[PDB]
């Protein structure tokens, strides 16, 4: 965030001079990433049982 | 040390100006070549 402040009145002082601030961003990201299994099983086993 | 920034302090400034030339005519007349029209009172310098 910037940041305000008060003044004051001169032509001569370091006050009556306004402060210079900064707004600022950042960057965020998603990454996608992959998540996976493999289950293997024998053929006779799938033949063989009662249910899918 | 003498720098006013004007934004920066909230001020403004009024800058006046004009340009002027003068010119005298040291010129002929009937009397001669180079006539001077203005003559002055000096002021008193004796010590009475």
């Amino acid at each position: 965030l910037p940041e305000a402040d008060w003044v004051g009145e001169s032509a001569t002082d370091p006050e009556g001079v306004i402060k210079t601030s900064k707004v600022t961003w950042a960057n965020r990201t998603l990454v996608a990433e992959e998540v996976a299994v493999i289950i293997p099983v024998p053929e006779a086993v799938i033949d063989d049982a009662t249910v899918e | 040390d003498n720098q006013i920034n004007l934004a920066e302090r909230d001020m403004v400034a009024l800058r006046l100006k004009a340009r002027f030339a003068y010119v005298l005519g040291v010129s002929a007349t009937a009397m001669g070549a180079n006539k001077t029209p203005v003559g002055v009172v000096t002021p008193d310098v004796t010590p009475p």
